[PDB]
């Protein structure tokens, strides 16, 4: 029996703290704690509802337009104001793009040193690495001559003496059960998954004005001025250039990432019967497609007991049912009000008073959606994909399935996906039907203008009296986001974000019931519990992201 | 053997850590791998927990007097430091006892620089600049939410390649980033001198490119290198470029403090 | 099937073929393999001699009233077209021919567009534009020496995409790319506002990026994109930006007539 | 006999016609026509000096950068400048890496389909491909799947019907050796090709302002303004962007071109006994490094009969001996003036009077080094580096002879080298000795910088009366490039460009010696006189680019 503590949390966004207590080698009890702090939510207050977006994108910039997004979506929400078509597409292709961006550097720079050992990797014959690739992947960068160069930077890192944030990691721990070829191959793909990111980023770049951190957005639509016939505007080069850069992405997601979610399944397959968070999970359709913010290209819903036949679909934004179901307490939180709280109504009034137990642990508050714990994120977007029958994602878990079965002779059932390699299938899954909403909204843009639609942005007014609610949804990569803002005399007299990070790593709730993360530790094995590796391949499957969490 | 860096993230919100990935002189694994021993970074480090801690220890000795420290976010003062706690400390006692064998100092990033959004508003936290922290230490700041990533590799660039920081302005911030304001050197200066300006966006003078001050256009009053060095190395991109005022992310006291729309003084 | 194109080099120095090498959207490889079917171009083509004037007599049948005519260099009409010779008869022959079953016409580069350079001074060869040699036809004109590509390619993908030519200026040049003068959309403007201006290369001002009036620059005087698209897609470079001023390339009577030094005539 | 005519030859820069007189399937005669004029010599007269480099550039694009320097260099000679050093490391930067560009797309776009049959590798297997290449290259693109996509590429481009550039090529000809699976290899290369190209042009562009054509030269230095701590110029920012493009080119240089052009003559080694143009090879060195235009990287020199052990060292771009053996004639020219003149004393007057095979049929003038022929260009810059016994010249040559051992057994001997795959060899040993160079002055430019020097111009002062002479040499990617300028109360008097491919395509000459080309061509084998690609094999060997030849 014993007490451990991993702070920081490294391979995450932001400010993690994960206690557990281990008894016969398993923990039996976990606490997640967000251990920074901002007050994004205060800070916004009293401004002009069109200004928020600019200061609350810096809630994150892993994470970066999302934020943005779903403020200027509240605005709108709040002003009833319906977005121009076009505007529409661009706010897509954006979060598409980031997104693609945000889940590679999640799979590679965040999470492979889980489960890829880089001591390994110096004993590989790099032939036998890469003839183990054959029929397995298309990829033009899985040659032997990449892989021995690969090697080679490793060797030469490691013949330096300076290993620096590759030192003291946990080479030739137990739970490491990768061949030397297979971490080889792992760590070239890392180093290619740079090169795919760097592009996706340059596709938010050009319609965004910089990444991280947009600014091309409006409560209102886009600043985008779309004239394909003007100069220094968006014009058809600029369309052309953007269009070369989407270009890029699709190889590197199908036949490496994509691949190497079915490989590390094959190799770890005993990660599908552990890390289950919940049996509630939610997420919103997302990338409107209509002059009236609607007709999402993907689907949402929420899934009940993991009852996939009886989920309820949510395809509006404007869901009643979805927006009445959500709140948040602070009781096992280090703010004064604890009792559940609609967003609209919400406080965030600071109380800390240290760590407890048994009492306030975290400045993430812990979301319900009619009084149940949920996750949120790509495990939930698959799940309900699937609930709604979406062939699409269907056929591309059925591909990674297709890949696992020749490498094992096993399958993988939809009971198997509740677990940490089910959530890293789902984000997988995620990044790969991104690329056809790139190429759809790319599509789509280009008609429209054909047709002689160059409207971007239409003006707001915001009346001077009245109070106003408003709620901006948005599907970001690591889940279900949601700003709440209501305004009161032309301002911003009370401003909410429910993040899905606070979903997922929120503490103990009004009842004391667990979050995900927390539910999602207890069984978990440690071979070695001064080096919990087993608790870090978990919580990084749900992606944390702290500043998200807390804000 | 590369030059040690100590990179530690207060109220951050991970943006100046995610400007290397869009890097391309050096690429971030260029950086890592050749320019620099990155030697603490939580966001990209094998280890974690009581592992890391040790790595940034064994590394506080082992390179003393000779690393680079690093750090983004503002740095909260309020309550004892509470709101930022790493490993059951005040994230300022962390940064202060790295400061204390620090070649040189750099605070990426508007938070680390002056506070940034962080320290807006009524600045909930008790939010400060890293130049606060460290009142007897220069430290060099560079600015922006976040700055193009050259703006500070070539900073350290100029500290390793000559061995001593690059010229600064009476901020501390970089001449060849900082040292001019943005409508000193604004490709739609012309628009504004004839006074064609846009009213609203997707107007037709916003369509032609004419100058965004009208909009709320924050360039009159920042200094930066925006319109000219620019964003992720495509030519053509920056916020003004793509047809949106700058905000002056860059300069205390304009960004995160202005509204949007809010007209700046113009010199 | 791709949009054929036929290419013809008239007095041309391959600058403006060359160009193509640079582009990145899209690139040379994709435009051959994916935009267009390149029907005829004799820097790249397999086939040579007769083959090759055979693929050219094929491709203007089977495409009649869909290609797109391209021709870079200048047409000389002095002596009876004997300057350019090729398989025996003058080029103006050779691109009358072709003209005559062209869906669009396009004079790539300023030799093509305007003469150029290879009809300035004397002129020996009684060099002229394209639109000079086929007075019955609207040629599209995309001036410089040579032209950013993509002014070229977005040309190209407009009427591809969109089944017409971009909306042109009162010389066939398209908007988008040279709807206004250099010194209109110059980041350059406020030094030049201020009377801050570089007096020799390597002075102080110079070396500050300082506006090049005082060196020669043509801007006030020469439409184009040069400081905005700029070239090669890397950011940042364009000829003021490297900090030589501009010569006019663009413009008929400013490039190749008017002295580096010479100042312009500003409006 | 038979007689035939090659017009246009094509994969060549400019206007050139090929006739042939044919005995028995045997080359006997033949003739080299430029067939354009543009008469830039005389477009450039009665201006300033100081304005001749950005009119002369546009004698060539492909050549870009070379007319411009050497016509700086020449106002520089008759001024008597001497040249800031960082405005040489410049300059030498941007001539390197712009030669860089211009010999890859030699080798791969304007001569590859000389030797390589695209239909036959519709045939390869690509995993039989990628094999053959095994301990023979170190490239990191080889694998079979880059095959069997650049495999596809070509597929669907032959499915389509729309061949295009590739139509009516010479497929399946007699002279065609290579096998499928090379043939493959080959078009994967063409196309990766492009990208390193593109890499070395964006050097260029960083110095230059842009390329095609640049714009950053002076009379007295270059116009880029050196200030690491400045914004909008040449600042340390700046020099490492620069410095990573430099950097992207060795390994396609090294592992692919270097290694390509080894294969070529393992398949062709015929082609190591035929094409010889001249017995006498002329360079001038390149590449100056010191404060006073000289101190230069790459030396020159002059060979005359094939004798190495005797040849004549050109350590400055003063050398009298240089400056007074050069000569041109008209004799068999479309110009009035048929004696030898020297270049200060030269005219170009028209007078074009059609094709005669004994009299004028050519628009390049017919350049001498003391009333000789003379080869010029990459055989001559590799054979004067060879007997000057330049230790990276003779190994990388050894690279090369390295693996046509190793794939033939059979050594290579400089007699081997007078030929159209020696000059190939030439070229590439070039390419590759230029990274060095690139390296080199990249490291000196940030050295020089350090040291405080930050000077870049020298102002010229133009007397406004007598006459001077001056002439500027520069070793071009086609050979020795020379402008001679004379200058007569302040404005450009004279203006004479001798330019490499003008040595080497120029026509019978007053003593009715054959040039180059011409002679290189006596004893080719012509399977098929329709279609004559054995001609064009040899032709294209020297590079032509006929807008440089007559200008
Ligand atoms: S400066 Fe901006 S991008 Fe950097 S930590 Fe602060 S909010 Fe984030
Ligand atoms: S106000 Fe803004 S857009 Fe207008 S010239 Fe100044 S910096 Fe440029
Ligand atoms: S326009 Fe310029 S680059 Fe194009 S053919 Fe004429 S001289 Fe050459
Ligand atoms: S004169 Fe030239 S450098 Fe100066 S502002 Fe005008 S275009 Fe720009
Ligand atoms: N993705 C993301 Fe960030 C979190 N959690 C948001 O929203
Ligand atoms: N290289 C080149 Fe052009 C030729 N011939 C010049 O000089
Ligand atoms: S908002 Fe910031 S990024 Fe530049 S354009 Fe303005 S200083
Ligand atoms: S010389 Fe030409 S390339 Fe542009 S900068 Fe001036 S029009
Ligand atoms: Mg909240
Ligand atoms: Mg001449
Ligand atoms: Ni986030
Ligand atoms: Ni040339």
């Amino acid at each position: 029996s014993q007490r451990i503590t991993i702070d920081p949390v490294t391979r995450i966004e932001g400010h993690l703290r994960i206690d557990c207590e281990i008894e016969n080698g398993v923990v039996s009890k976990a606490w997640a704690s967000g251990t920074m702090w901002r007050g994004m939510e205060e800070i916004v207050k009293n401004r002009d509802p069109r200004d928020a977006w600019m200061i609350v994108q810096r809630i994150c910039g892993v994470c970066t337009t999302t934020h943005a997004l779903s403020s200027v979506r509240a605005a709108e929400s709040a002003l009833n104001i319906d977005v121009p078509v076009n505007a529409q597409y661009i706010r897509n292709i954006i979060l598409a793009a980031h997104t693609t961006h945000d889940h590679i550097v999640h799979f590679y720079q965040l999470s492979a040193l889980d489960w890829v050992d880089i001591t390994s990797a110096l004993q590989a014959d790099p032939t036998k690495a890469s003839e183990m690739l054959k029929g397995v992947s298309t990829w033009h960068l899985n040659s032997p001559e990449e892989f021995t160069k690969v090697q080679n930077k490793i060797k030469d890192l490691v013949a330096s003496g300076q290993l620096g944030i590759f030192a003291n990691g946990y080479w030739g721990h137990p739970a490491m059960k990768l061949p030397p070829e297979v971490n080889l191959i792992a760590v070239a793909h890392y180093l290619q998954a740079l090169e795919c990111q760097r592009d996706a980023n340059r596709v938010v770049a050009l319609l965004g004005g910089k990444t991280p951190h947009i600014q091309n957005l409006a409560v209102g639509g886009v600043a985008n001025p779309i004239n394909l016939d003007g100069l220094g505007v968006l014009n058809l080069e600029r369309l052309m250039y953007i269009k070369s850069f989407i270009d890029k992405l699709s190889d590197f997601v199908e036949q490496v990432y994509k691949v190497d979610t079915a490989v590390i399944a094959a190799f770890y397959p005993e990660w599908l019967t552990r890390g289950k968070g919940a049996v509630n999970y939610l997420s919103v359709p997302e990338f409107p497609t209509d002059s009236k913010n609607g007709s999402f290209l993907f689907p949402g819903g929420y899934i009940e007991n993991a009852d996939l036949s009886s989920y309820r679909p949510i395809t509006s934004h404007s869901d009643e049912y979805l927006i009445k179901g959500i709140q948040e307490s602070a009781k096992h939180s280090w703010y004064k009000d604890e009792a559940p709280q609609a967003p609209w109504e919400g406080t965030t009034i600071p109380a800390y008073d240290g760590w407890s137990d048994d009492g306030k642990y975290s400045w993430v508050k812990s979301p319900t959606f009619y009084g149940k714990t949920v996750e949120v994120g790509p495990l939930a977007n698959m799940l309900v994909k699937l609930a709604a029958g979406r062939e699409s994602t269907q056929n591309k878990l059925n591909e990674i399935v297709a890949i696992y079965q020749k490498l094992t002779g096993n399958t993988l059932e939809v009971a198997q996906l509740h677990s940490t390699l089910g959530r890293i299938i789902g984000r997988t899954v995620h990044c790969c039907e991104l690329q056809d909403i790139l190429q759809n909204q790319y599509s789509a843009l280009i008609t429209n203008i054909g047709k002689g639609d160059h409207t971007t942005f239409v003006k707001p007014n915001i009346p001077a009296t009245g109070e106003f609610k408003g709620v901006g949804f948005l599907e970001a990569p690591r889940g279900m986001l949601s700003h709440w803002m209501v305004i009161k005399d032309g301002i911003i007299s009370n401003y909410q974000a429910v993040v899905p990070s606070t979903w997922n790593s929120g503490p103990r709730n009004f009842n004391d019931d667990v979050g995900p993360y927390e539910q999602s530790l207890v069984g978990t094995p440690v071979a070695d519990p001064n080096k919990p590796l087993e608790v870090v391949r978990t919580i990084h499957s749900f992606d944390p992201c702290m500043a998200c969490a807390v804000h | 053997q590369r030059p040690p860096v100590i990179w530690i993230g207060a109220q951050e919100c991970t943006g100046c850590t995610e400007s290397l990935l869009r890097a391309t002189h050096p690429t971030v694994e260029n950086l890592v791998l050749e320019t620099i021993s990155l030697e603490y970074h939580e966001v990209l480090s094998a280890a974690f927990g009581h592992q890391v801690e040790e790595n940034k220890h064994n590394a506080l000795e082992k390179y003393k007097g000779q690393y680079v420290l690093v750090v983004d976010g503002s740095i909260p003062l309020k309550d004892n430091g509470i709101y930022c706690m790493v490993a059951g400390e005040p994230i300022v006692d962390h940064i202060r006892k790295a400061a204390e064998g620090a070649a040189a100092i750099i605070a990426i990033g508007s938070c680390s620089a002056w506070g940034g959004v962080a320290a807006a508003g009524v600045n909930p936290t008790g939010a400060v600049s890293l130049q606060e922290v460290l009142p007897g230490k220069t430290v060099i700041n560079i600015p922006g939410c976040p700055p193009n990533p050259h703006n500070f590799l070539a900073t350290v660039a100029h500290i390793i390649t000559y061995g001593k920081p690059p010229k600064l302005d009476d901020k501390n911030r970089p001449t060849f980033a900082y040292g001019r304001l943005i409508h000193e050197h604004c490709e739609r200066r012309p628009h504004f001198d004839a006074g064609r300006f846009a009213k609203e966006f997707g107007d037709e003078g916003h369509r032609e490119g004419w100058c965004l001050y009208h909009l709320g256009c924050k360039g009159p009053e920042t200094y930066g290198n925006c319109s000219t060095l620019q964003f992720c190395d495509v030519g053509g991109v920056w916020p003004v470029a793509i047809g949106h005022p700058c905000y002056g992310c860059n300069e205390e006291g304009i960004g995160f403090h202005k509204g949007i729309h809010q007209l700046a003084n113009v010199e």
